């Protein structure tokens, strides 16, 4: 058994982490006090769930997680929340004043003063691991801390844990969901500095989550709680293979091996179905064919884009619930005849399928209804480059006038890093075009 | 108030659509780079579909179907018909793609079979610069494109003993309804068809630009070498004892519906974050047996002078105002 | 996230007094500093503006400054006079005689160290000082001259803190002396360099609103100050109450100021003050209307660089988005297109006293140049003849300093016009 | 339409279906951070020099 350490940076990372660990505990039968009745190996063990939870002599199951934020208001809710007993204080790390939506402020100014403390709190979790696989890093693109400090942490993690894999869950900025004006700057700056340090990053566009909450959950004005509980369902589907017995995506390395043939193009698109409102009185349960077909609907993707006009490099189907391989192949065959599924020439036109019999778990009193089967599709599509194009264009509009640049230079950043980061994104956009477009 | 932007100043059709939108008093034009638009009249090349449909509170409509190039490129149209099971095909001339994958060997195989079989072996080469010849060696040496059987037996109008082609305008709205403008046009060659001189490309090429330049009896039979349906129908009745509808329009409607429905799953914006529509220009040939042949599909077509008003008004009513209501001339296929 | 409040001069202290009266009511603090509220939202961020004393007493983190005692005796006798920390009254006896030189160079210089001593004591008891806010006028002597001297000395001692001002611009319609354009031009020079955010409160706009909209034939300073305190309460709601996004003065500046010198904001408020609550469409239309701007500038004469909008009360947040998106989507020509999504909207459940809902507007518009053009013209009309200069040369100033301040303000105007054509 | 590598356990099963065959060092990081600090120091020294004037 090999351990995984989760790291949550900034407000978005912290609150999403709260939703994930709440869900993990429900899925593994762990109470808010940390106790786990079904666990018969008291104070130890090397079961599948032990990759995310350590065990104390008193029977408490403690997450292998670190929460870091440059100001304390968000992490103070964890310290006094429903799961206050779950984490111990060393795991919860807070500063006094945030990065004010400024990558340079979180990366250079404030990051330099707290980076060593974070690494040491991390080193203490690593010292408890017989075999550490790597890290799962949750953060926003747009936040000063989520962008600026995460990029610093990722650099140092590569220095202190070179052989270890690092995966990202990144929140892509959407104006519908409380964005700052400079978030395009922070997004490009942090993607440039983090690119060579991340093996596989799952981008979640808040626009997509927002619309799924309005459209499928019939929530007029989705809150962060609504958004995060939905995000945690997708995150749980992605990490379930690390926490339960299985044979697909059993270690972090397998994610890169199965989803990322070329290192720079390490942003798989996630699609989830079904999302059903809990307030919906009468509901008809969807089939394996129907939820699999929904994986090719843009309206169910974590990032809005059109895969029909890109090329696939890898596709993974992760089912949870009453699903048997027979029904999956039947649905796949049908969808092949009706959908535009173009793979790149140098890759097999295939699907790696994973089935976990336990149906998805839903937070009691939440917005999601219990369903008998669900699926998360991870596909590496060149179509996701549309999100880079949108972002790069907003960057271009402001940077042409140097709008707001003085805030970053004032924190010690050189203006050259803007063009350097942008040039890297231009190369990234070109890499996607070479891979998936025909002359 | 609805808002729109213009990104193709060289579009004659949408310059009139733009003009009409202002006259309604409920549409306001924006700068070409303002993202807060409801309607985009986009550029022909590299239209940024990836930036559409991400503006909160705005329903956004664009006048081009992403992926429709598959149909509107001569090379890709040939591949689309061959590799599409819904097309496989009796109304598209035998065509081959030849690079300067390639189909050289496959093209010559059929070419040789026709040669020994005594059948007419005249082909025409073209690209997205036209050569008509019966010697394969001359065709390939000119490319160094698509090679396509040259219809040697075209229906010739009388008097004049002259060639022609038919242009049909087809509008596809955001719901993927297929609307055929009930007014077409024939581009007529003013030179008598000479089947023994492919060197002179004036009685063989139907383009209005070629007739207006090289043709010396240009405009003799009809104004601007353009004959409209009312006249063409009357001619078919007088000369052939049939109607335009029965002899030709049934086939045109079939061909239009086959092409657009074939590619619908790939370009439909039914469940997309933005919506699309597009005006297409279908070009057909008619042979002496009154069989209709598809020649090409143009994705940014111009309109006949006397038809701009009616058609462009039809675009606003069917394609635009259907998504943005304000305060039939089409045949629904 | 503690803020230190400073109010200087007559205008500064009278407007400052009303501010503390209004927000003390919203937060449930009585004139004696005792909390008697009925909602935990009132105390969640109460520390941003108040200190806690023994007995659950709340004391404003406010410093009262003036070069004559008159106006501050009034404050101490006002309704909430007893709520201020007695040690935080800092005053002299000579006054500044509506003379920037006296506030900035002679009379004020004698008193500034005492003020910094009180500022230092307030800052040292802050868990993490957010920044400073100053209320003052630009047309007088103490608020204008000594007020900007204070800002310069606060920046020297706290160079990494945010400096925010509510600055009342003079107008001939509501004038005390003819040298107000001199004092205002000298002050704007200071503000352009040493503040991060300045709310331009134009007394010409306050008068027009009272006379034309509120139908007050004879507006008094009290009437003008009613509009200022409602505006101040509005543009500080996002600092004082819990919201979906936790926002402070530095995040405001980062999102509102695309270029360092262009940090002068036009405030607006609706409804202008009836028992009929307004609909969300009405609040949105009025808060963008020129007649609701606190700076006498026509927004249609320029373009918005950035906008912040705060909605207070129980309303449809969905309907708020629909109407805010409606304003930008139907008036796109007045928003610069090279700053995507430069209009941010916020909502606060707690409404201001006497209203079931309200809207506060904060605009960084290039039209604000009309305000500085106006002041520049009045300045030049006198300066070309050196009229009234002896009041200033008699305090050690020479004409060159006036020429520099004028040039710097005309440069500011050229900067706004530069981005209005971007 | 081949199915390969079918693995079954009590908690589920996985398989593959084929439809068609085919860094900076710690020192350098510290310099970056310290270089940014010096630039912030120089800018503040200029401000204080300007204020001293
Ligand atoms: N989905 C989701 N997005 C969030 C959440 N919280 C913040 N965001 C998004 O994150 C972006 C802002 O980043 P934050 O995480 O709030 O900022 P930060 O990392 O704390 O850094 P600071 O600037 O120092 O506060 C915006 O685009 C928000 O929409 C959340 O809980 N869920
Ligand atoms: N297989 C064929 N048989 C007979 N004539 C043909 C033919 N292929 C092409 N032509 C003639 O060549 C002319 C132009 O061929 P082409 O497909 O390139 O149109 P074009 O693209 O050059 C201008 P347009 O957009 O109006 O069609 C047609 O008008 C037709 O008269
Ligand atoms: C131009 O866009 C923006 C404007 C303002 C803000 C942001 C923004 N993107 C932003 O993210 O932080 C601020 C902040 C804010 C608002 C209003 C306030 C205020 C604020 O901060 C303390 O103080 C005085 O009234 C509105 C939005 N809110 C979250
Ligand atoms: N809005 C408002 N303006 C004022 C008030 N008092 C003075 N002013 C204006 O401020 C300027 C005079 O400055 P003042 O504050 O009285 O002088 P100071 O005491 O030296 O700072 C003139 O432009 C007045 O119109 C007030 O209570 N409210
Ligand atoms: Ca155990
Ligand atoms: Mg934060
Ligand atoms: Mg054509
Ligand atoms: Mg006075």
């Amino acid at each position: 058994m090999r351990e995984c350490i989760s790291i949550h940076v900034g407000q978005a990372g912290v609150q999403i982490g709260n939703a994930c660990w709440e869900l993990y505990c429900l899925e593994h039968g762990i109470q808010p006090d940390g106790q786990m009745p079904s666990d018969k190996t008291i104070g130890g063990g090397d079961d599948s769930f032990n990759t995310f939870f350590s065990e104390t002599g008193a029977g408490k199951h403690v997450p292998r997680a670190v929460f870091v934020d440059l100001e304390p208001t968000v992490i103070d809710e964890v310290r006094t929340g429903t799961y206050r007993q779950l984490f111990h204080p060393e795991q919860l790390i807070t500063g006094k004043e945030d990065a004010a939506n400024n990558y340079a402020r979180g990366h250079y100014t404030i990051g330099k003063e707290i980076i060593d403390l974070v690494l040491d709190r991390i080193r203490k979790l690593a010292d408890q691991c017989t075999g550490l696989q790597g890290f799962l890093v949750f953060h926003s693109f747009g936040g000063g801390t989520g962008s600026g400090f995460t990029s610093l942490l990722m650099e140092r993690l590569s220095v202190d844990y070179g052989k270890k894999s690092k995966l990202e869950f990144s929140i892509y900025p959407a104006p519908q969901v409380s964005t700052a004006v400079v978030e395009p700057y922070n997004s490009i700056l942090t993607t440039h500095t983090t690119l060579e340090h991340s093996d596989c990053a799952f981008m979640v566009d808040n626009e997509a989550i927002y619309d799924i909450c309005r459209r499928n959950l019939d929530i007029e004005r989705p809150t962060y709680t609504n958004l995060n509980r939905l995000i945690s369902q997708i995150v749980s589907s992605i990490t379930a293979s690390l926490r339960f017995d299985g044979a697909l995506n059993v270690d972090l390395t397998e994610f890169q091996t199965n989803l990322v043939p070329y290192p720079r193009i390490h942003f798989p698109l996630a699609t989830y179905a079904p999302v059903i409102s809990a307030e919906k009185a009468y509901h008809e349960q969807l089939s394996v064919a129907e939820i699999t077909n929904a994986c090719f609907e843009p309206a169910n993707q974590m990032v809005k884009c059109d895969p029909r006009h890109g090329k696939y490099m890898a596709c993974c189907l992760l089912y949870r619930g009453d699903v048997v391989p027979k029904d999956v192949n039947a649905a796949i065959a049908t969808i092949k005849t009706k959908r535009s599924i173009q793979f790149v020439d140098w890759c097999p036109t295939g699907f790696k399928v994973g089935i976990n019999y336990q149906p998805p778990t839903v937070v009691p009193g939440g917005d999601l209804a219990k369903v008998q089967r669900a699926v998360c599709m991870l596909s590496n599509t060149t179509a996701i480059a549309e999100a880079w194009a949108r972002l790069d264009h907003k960057f271009d509009l402001m940077y042409a006038k140097r709008a707001f640049v003085h805030w970053y230079v004032g924190e010690g950043m050189e203006e050259g890093e803007f063009s350097e980061a942008r040039e890297d994104m231009a190369a990234l956009e070109k890499d996607y075009e070479e891979v998936g477009v025909d002359s | 108030m609805y808002t729109f932007v213009v990104r193709d100043e060289n579009s004659s059709v949408y310059a009139e659509v733009s003009r009409l939108l202002l006259a309604t008093g409920q549409w306001k034009r924006l700068r070409k780079d303002n993202p807060r638009f409801n309607l985009m009249l986009g550029e022909r090349n590299r239209l940024p579909f990836g930036r559409l449909g991400h503006e909160p509170g705005l329903v956004q409509l664009v006048n081009y179907y992403r992926g429709a190039d598959k149909l509107c490129r001569k090379a890709s149209l040939v591949k689309l018909i061959k590799t599409s099971p819904e097309l496989s095909c009796t109304w598209f001339p035998e065509s081959y793609v030849i690079y300067p994958t390639d189909e050289r060997e496959v093209f010559l195989a059929a070419y040789n079979r026709r040669r020994e079989g005594r059948e007419g072996n005249v082909w025409i080469a073209k690209s997205s610069g036209i050569l008509i010849s019966s010697e394969a060696s001359e065709l390939l040496d000119f490319i160094d494109h698509v090679i396509q059987k040259y219809l040697e037996k075209p229906l010739l109008l009388e008097p004049g003993h002259r060639k022609f082609d038919i242009r049909s305008w087809v509008l596809v709205d955001h719901l993927y309804n297929i609307y055929l403008y009930r007014e077409g046009v024939l581009r007529t060659s003013s030179e008598p068809y000479n089947s023994a001189n492919f060197q002179d490309k004036t009685c063989h090429l139907t383009n209005h630009c070629i007739q207006k330049e090289y043709s010396k009896n240009y405009g003799r039979y009809e104004e601007g070498n353009e004959m409209f349906f009312e006249e063409f129908n009357q001619y078919l009745m007088d000369a052939l004892n049939t109607t335009l509808e029965n002899s030709i329009l049934l086939q045109i409607k079939h061909i239009i519906r086959s092409c657009l429905m074939c590619i619908e799953p790939a370009i439909s914006t039914k469940h997309l974050h933005y919506q699309s529509f597009q005006l297409f220009g279908f070009d057909f040939m008619v042979d002496e047996e009154l069989k209709v042949w598809l020649i090409e599909v143009n994705g940014a077509p111009a309109c006949a002078q006397k038809l701009y008003a009616e058609l462009c008004q039809g675009i606003v009513d069917v394609a635009i105002s259907s998504v943005f209501p304000l305060a039939s001339i089409f045949i629904k296929l | 996230r503690e803020i230190v409040h400073i109010q200087a001069g007559q205008c500064g202290n009278q407007i400052g007094a009303k501010f503390w009266e209004v927000i003390s009511d919203e937060h449930g603090i009585d004139p004696t500093g005792s909390y008697h509220g009925d909602s935990d939202l009132q105390l969640e961020r109460i520390n941003v503006y108040y200190n806690e004393a023994t007995g659950n007493k709340y004391v404003p983190r406010a410093i009262l400054v003036d070069l004559e005692p008159g106006t501050m005796d009034s404050v101490r006798s006002g309704p909430f006079g007893q709520i201020f920390r007695p040690d935080n009254f800092v005053f002299g006896q000579s006054g500044a005689g509506n003379n920037w030189a006296k506030g900035h160079y002679t009379e004020g210089a004698e008193l500034v160290d005492s003020v910094l001593d009180v500022v230092r004591k307030e800052s040292e008891s802050c868990d993490c000082l957010q920044g400073f806010q100053l209320t003052h006028s630009l047309g007088g002597g103490t608020g204008s001259g000594m007020g900007t001297l204070l800002i310069s000395k606060i920046r020297e001692e706290y160079p990494d803190r945010i400096m925010n001002t509510f600055s009342v611009m003079p107008s001939p319609k509501v004038s005390d002396t003819v040298v107000e354009p001199y004092n205002a031009t000298l002050s704007v020079h200071q503000l352009v360099e040493n503040t991060d955010e300045t709310y331009c409160i134009d007394n010409e706009a306050l008068y027009d609103i009272c006379f034309r909209t509120l139908k007050l034939t004879t507006p008094t300073y009290g009437d003008l100050n009613h509009l200022v305190s409602a505006t101040m309460s509005g543009v500080t709601t996002c600092l004082r109450f819990p919201g979906q996004l936790n926002a402070d003065l530095r995040k405001l500046a980062v999102n509102m100021v695309p270029f360092p010198r262009l940090h002068f904001f036009m405030p607006g408020f609706a409804p202008l003050t009836q028992y009929r609550a307004l609909t969300v469409p009405e609040l949105t239309q009025q808060m963008f209307d020129s007649k609701n701007m606190m700076a006498a500038c026509d927004p249609r004469h320029g373009r918005y660089l950035t906008v912040a909008a705060i909605f207070r009360g129980r309303m449809s947040m969905k309907e708020v988005d629909e109407q805010m998106l409606n304003v930008q989507n139907k008036n796109s020509s007045y928003f610069v297109e090279w700053i995507p999504n430069n209009v941010k909207t916020a909502v606060c459940d707690i409404p201001p006293r006497g209203l079931k809902m309200s809207a506060t507007f904060i605009g960084n518009s290039t039209a604000i140049q009309e305000l500085f053009k106006r002041i520049s013209e009045q300045f030049t009309a006198m300066f070309r003849r050196k009229a009234f200069l002896h009041w200033y040369t008699g305090e050690g100033m020479d004409e060159m300093e006036f020429t520099e301040a004028e040039s710097n303000m005309n440069d500011l105007v050229s900067e706004y016009q530069q981005y209005q054509d971007a | 339409m081949e199915v390969i590598e079918l693995n079954k356990c009590t908690s589920g099963q996985s398989f593959e279906v084929i439809l068609k065959p085919p860094d900076p060092s710690l020192e350098e990081i510290q310099k970056k951070l310290e270089a940014a600090e010096e630039r912030r120091k120089y800018q503040e020294a200029e401000l204080l020099k300007h204020l001293a004037e």
